[PDB]
């Protein structure tokens, strides 16, 4: 009777994780399954055939209602846009055709069918599915794909085809995107779009949602590609600039090389406690900490790694001032704690929690921005 | 597949017209998928060069790929022949523009530049000088 | 004799093992002849090549006679029965490893060549508790290599296997209780550690197995159909060890002790650590304020002990700081009191930090008696004195006191918090009266929860005999309250003694739900709109408070800054 | 009269009288104590610096600041100190 209300008797400020981002991982089946189903809703919403339907959705990012209130808007020029409908005796092979061979796009310039069969095979052995548009000069009606399956003469290909059109589908959908490992069959899904981290769960690749790249925390998607890429009077500004980067790149690369040791130090841990194990000081459950601050160390090397290149480009003033002076105070507790766990001798269980505890305040206090 | 008739006839077309500014054009003693050229535009004034047409299979739906084998002075060609032309780009190209119409783009293009040779635009972008004696002096070279 | 009796005596050395000079002096013989290659090339081969032949032929006939039973004994006796004999007949007195060959060669024709037949029976035989036969398997098998972790991996599936059965078993009592589940995870680890120590003499690897096997146990949340249950369990547990209870009243300090330091030990093997402190912490809040604590020296051992076993210490700090604050506020309570000579000795004051303690400062509506009101000017210019800089916010969810009742059969003291004072001085001008639910509200000025769960802690306690107040229309929970309910004041209340203490304050609550600012404006507002009325009545009608008591015993008691004010707006508007 | 008082108990929460209750250097509240001082297990010391610029700061954490630059972080003032904590 005492202890019946204690469970609702104990908050938003530090709890949340300022790196939380949810997802979910898709295969192509389950995709194939979303598309259709979109495909089937804005085709009715907005009475067309299916093939205009998924022409407009790819033109507009796959959102409906941007799409469904342009329509109401002006349905013509919806239409315009997504190069469906024009803007308002065989020039390719130069002959003569019977009128019954004739096949021509909304535009309505008319070509033979043979150069038509021919055109489509040719641009999809190049490698494009969303790329065939018509033949002659200055009109970009795209062609539907029902207008393109009956060319294609043989099954090896037409099976390309539909592969290229998945790819290029997925690629333009806002909450879908492509796992850059090599040779994984699998889709992420997230309800909103933002540049954070992202992890398959089948080959265990981490990448950044939007720009594809390694995961880059505080620092832009295209911040970053420059750096990469890269990596008298004009004289001083040469040697100026040469210092700079020297200055900034002694750390990247101190952190750069330091990620392998990540895993050594891993195995200098394993040894040491597997040798106070077997002098029988204790046993396993009471040196199961060090792991935990290895892999916090670890975890904030990356961190710090990762702003040298966004303080590069920082604008002088106050807040340079601020983020520099946070960098060596972290950089001050990273080494003490590396000193501590790896070249002692002792260890106090409460100083080494204190100082965990201290050293992960200090690496959240960085990302106060993002 | 195709890549016969288109030619034949575009041959027969050009040799009739006989145009002016394009002086002649020999077929490479029956090659049939590439043969060279020599234009006569009317700066780069005086001086009948050469140009090698690339001409792959099923022309009509490919690209013709352009060079340059004399070297010459000018902002949108590269040091020996790689030159880019917009109209028969990579994606810029629909198969049903014929080399008649090439060819006077290429001779509109040599009688005044765009503002690939960088260094070239800057100076363009105060150029006199370093487009009308330079070049001179280049083209009566060759 | 470099290659004649050599057979002989290989014959011999056959027959004296199936069942002594000559022996060493060929080997001597060998050894001295002419730095040892001959030695190492032979005689050596022909001894290693007969043991092997012989236990080849030998071992498998009587496996298959005497059953996995008698194997092991078998093979632990002939192993010594071979290292004596190598000892006495091989060459020792030149540092040769021939005796280290001869050893390893034995264990690789006796234990590795039939491993899996070993090992077969492990899984079972870790159960029922065979432990003089394992004791033995464990010793033959340590000298192959990494051939122990077949046992490793039964040990530990034993115990994650038997530790959710045996939980699963009773769970009907153990989920409501938490003596009982602390009894139950000490029984269990109490169990296994016994058979790791008595099977394997305490050897370090099946300790991190039995560890590992252990933490999986608890923290497995199968039992509540699955959350986070256990680190609540455990808080409940030690604040029925550390607070005046019966279960702390039937026991003395080493006990108690003794009892914390194996609940620490149970609890080292908890993974959501962050959940315990939260509770505990509120426990202890809860604690140091009723003052209901058995002991005081424990507790202040308790949080060092906790900072040695691993807890976090964002909130092991806190507590050291709330310990602190006790003693700070002591002493300013002492110097209150000796500065101050309602009495000076029945007042207590605490001023404690707002980071360690609870932090929100949301505002909290009541009504509160004179005595009080006029108590906060006094409290708040005593610290100001000193202090500089600091600001204080009074927290009424956590004071309490002691009221007297006069009745008709008597006189009792009743011990009641904030709310409870508010809604029994509502009778003291009528207390013949009854009162209604809206009257009570505007009264009061309190909310409708906070209202309905005073009203039902003073209307209907747990274990009490005869209540305090009385219910017009029946209910069996505080929710289906109406606003057409009448309550009257017991006139016959007692416990039949004459005179008596009760309490009335259990876990008292530390949190509340938000307030909305309109019902508290409102009303605020009709208070407003009603003293007007009745000040403008009597003027059209020194002693005008008191005739404003008189006249407004039905609606509310004004307060005396209001009166103030609402008599100035008038002379401002005549 | 009925219902009297007998005894009372009172509890009372203090805290700095600041605005924008953080230390803007360590980015913690300014009514805990601030890392070192929690690290050395050392309490009741830490009190709270205003300055000219009604700048409410921790006065370990900008010590360590002023033993460096002499300027208030958020601003450009010359910091000089006018009133202090306890
Ligand atoms: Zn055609
Ligand atoms: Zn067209
Ligand atoms: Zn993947
Ligand atoms: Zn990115
Ligand atoms: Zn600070
Ligand atoms: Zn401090
Ligand atoms: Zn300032």
């Amino acid at each position: 009777d005492y202890y019946v209300g204690v469970a609702s008797d104990v908050q938003g400020a530090d709890a949340f994780d300022p790196e939380e981002y949810q997802f979910t991982c898709l295969t192509y089946k389950e995709s194939e399954g979303a598309l259709n189903e979109h495909m089937t809703s804005l085709a009715s919403v907005l009475k067309v055939s299916h093939s205009v339907a998924k022409l407009i959705l790819v033109n507009f990012h796959w959102q409906v209602s941007e799409i469904l209130d342009r329509y109401k808007s002006n349905s013509a020029q919806l239409l315009v846009e997504a190069r469906v409908q024009p803007n308002p005796h065989c020039a390719v092979c130069m002959q003569f055709v019977r009128k019954e061979n004739l096949l021509s796009l909304a535009c309505q310039h008319q070509f033979c069918r043979s150069c038509w069969e021919q055109h489509c095979s040719v641009l999809v052995k190049d490698g494009v599915g969303v790329g065939v548009s018509c033949m002659a000069q200055d009109c970009p009606l795209r062609t539907p794909e029902d207008f393109v399956f009956p060319l294609l003469p043989n099954e090896e290909l037409r099976e390309k085809y539909r592969r290229y059109l998945f790819r290029d589908y997925v690629e333009s959908h806002y909450q879908l995107q492509l796992c850059p490992g090599a040779d994984c069959p699998m889709v992420i899904r997230v309800q909103e779009p933002r540049a954070r981290r992202v992890q398959c769960n089948r080959c265990n690749e981490v990448f950044c949602f939007k720009c594809r790249q390694m995961y880059h925390a505080p620092t832009d998607c295209a911040t970053i590609r420059k750096w990469l890429t890269k990596c008298q009077s004009q004289q001083a500004q040469a040697r100026e600039a040469l210092k700079k980067y020297l200055f900034y790149f002694e750390r990247w690369e101190n952190h750069n090389k330091s990620l392998q040791l990540e895993a050594q130090t891993y195995q200098r841990i394993h040894e040491k406690i597997q040798e106070r194990v077997m002098n029988n000081l204790g046993t396993w459950i009471d040196w199961q900490y060090l792991q935990n601050a290895a892999k916090l160390l670890a975890k904030c090397r990356y961190t710090l790694q990762y702003t040298y290149p966004y303080a590069y480009y920082m604008e002088s003033g106050p807040r340079k001032k601020l983020f520099e002076y946070q960098q060596a105070q972290l950089e001050a507790e990273i080494e003490n704690l590396s000193w501590k766990v790896e070249r002692a001798d002792s260890y106090d269980r409460g100083d080494l929690e204190n100082q965990m505890h201290i050293a992960e305040q200090r690496r959240r206090t960085l990302l106060k921005d993002f | 597949v195709a890549a016969s008739s288109r030619l034949m006839k575009e041959l027969e077309e050009i040799r009739k017209a006989g145009m002016k500014n394009f002086r002649n054009i020999q077929v490479d003693e029956a090659n049939l998928l590439t043969w060279q050229g020599l234009i006569v535009p009317d700066p780069y004034d005086k001086g009948a060069f050469r140009i090698e047409i690339n001409f792959p299979a099923e022309y009509p739906f490919k690209p013709p790929k352009i060079t340059f084998k004399t070297k010459i002075y000018h902002p949108n060609i590269d040091e020996k022949g790689q030159v880019c032309l917009p109209v028969i780009s990579a994606e810029n190209w629909k198969p049903a523009t014929k080399t008649d119409q090439v060819i006077q783009s290429l001779i509109a293009l040599v009688n005044d530049p765009q503002p690939l040779r960088a260094d070239l635009a800057e100076e363009y972008s105060k150029d006199r000088k370093k487009f009308a004696k330079n070049a001179e002096e280049f083209t009566k070279k060759y | 004799i470099k290659n004649r009796l050599q057979d002989s005596a290989m014959k011999l050395v056959h027959a004296e093992r199936l069942g002594s000079q000559l022996v060493i002096g060929v080997r001597e013989s060998y050894v001295n002849l002419c730095k040892l290659q001959i030695y190492r090339d032979n005689f050596e081969k022909a001894y290693l090549d007969s043991t092997e032949r012989f236990y080849r032929t030998q071992a498998p006939s009587y496996l298959q006679q005497n059953g996995v039973q008698n194997y092991m004994k078998y093979a632990d006796a002939k192993l010594k029965e071979e290292e004596k004999r190598a000892l006495r007949y091989l060459e020792t007195r030149r540092e040769c490893n021939s005796v280290e060959a001869l050893m390893e060669c034995c264990v690789n024709a006796l234990v590795t060549s039939f491993k899996e037949t070993i090992l077969a029976e492990c899984q079972g035989m870790i159960k029922r508790n065979e432990t003089e036969k394992l004791h033995l398997m464990f010793s033959l098998m340590d000298k192959v290599p990494n051939g122990i972790e077949p046992m490793l991996k039964d040990l530990e599936e034993h115990i994650i296997s038997a530790g959710l059965a045996d939980m699963v078993a009773a769970a009907e009592t153990i989920t409501t209780d938490s003596e009982k589940y602390v009894e139950q995870l000490l029984t269990l680890f109490n169990r296994f550690s016994k058979l790791v120590k008595e099977a394997f003499q305490d050897d370090p690897r099946f300790l991190t197995a039995r560890d590992k096997a252990y933490k999986a146990v608890v923290n497995d949340a199968t039992i509540f159909k699955l959350e986070s249950k256990c680190p609540e369990l455990l808080a409940n547990y030690c604040d029925m060890l550390l607070r005046k209870t019966p279960l702390s009243k039937k026991l003395t300090s080493e006990e108690i002790e003794a009892k914390l330091k194996e609940v620490l030990l149970v609890l080292k093997y908890v993974q959501n650590k962050d959940v315990f402190m939260r509770y505990h912490k509120a426990h202890l809040t809860r604690r140091l304020i009723l003052d209901i604590s058995a002991d005081s020296e424990i507790e202040e051992n308790m949080v060092e002990w906790l900072r040695e076993v691993g807890m976090p210490a964002d909130y092991v700090n806190k507590l050291a700081r709330m310990f602190q604050d006790i003693k700070v506020s002591e002493d300013l309570n002492q110097a209150f009191k000796e500065m101050h000579k309602l009495p000076a000795d029945s007042v207590n004051i605490k001023i404690l930090n707002a980071g360690a303690w609870s932090r929100s400062s949301e505002k909290v509506f009541v009504s509160l008696p004179t005595e009080l009101e006029d108590l906060i000017p006094e409290v708040e210019e005593f610290y100001k004195k000193n202090h500089s800089g600091r600001k204080l916010h009074w927290h009424h969810l956590m004071s309490n006191g002691i009221i007297t009742f006069k009745n008709e059969v008597g006189q009792y003291d009743l011990e009641v918090t904030t709310f409870q004072l508010a809604v029994l001085f509502a009778w003291n001008q009528r207390p013949r009266e009854k009162i209604s639910f809206e009257n009570l509200k505007l009264a009061t000025e309190l909310p409708d929860a906070e209202l309905r769960r005073t009203l039902w802690s003073l209307v209907a306690f747990p274990k009490l005999k005869r209540q305090v107040l009385l219910y017009e229309p029946q209910v069996n929970s505080p929710k289906d309250f109406t606003e057409g309910t009448l309550f009257s004041v017991n006139q016959e209340f007692s416990l039949v003694q004459k005179r008596g203490k009760i309490n009335l304050i259990g876990r008292l609550q530390l949190t509340t739900e938000r307030m909305r600012e309109e019902e508290n404006e409102g009303i605020v507002q009709l208070r407003i709109l009603r003293t007007q009325e009745a000040i403008i009545q009597i003027m059209k009608m020194a002693q005008l408070q008191t005739e404003l008591v008189e006249i407004l015993k039905n609606m509310f008691l004004p307060q005396k800054k209001m009166i103030k004010e609402q008599i100035e707006w008038l002379i401002e508007h005549k | 009269k009925m219902f009297s008082l007998k005894k009372w108990n009172a509890v009372a929460m203090w805290s700095w009288d600041v605005e924008c209750d953080t230390c803007a250097i360590c980015r913690v509240q300014v009514m805990d104590a601030c890392l070192r001082c929690q690290a050395e297990n050392k309490q009741e010391d830490c009190v709270v610096v205003w300055g000219e610029c009604n700048h409410s700061f921790h006065n370990c954490c900008m010590s360590l600041w002023v033993k460096q630059n002499n300027r208030c972080p958020l601003c450009q003032q010359d910091w000089v100190v006018q009133r202090i904590g306890k």
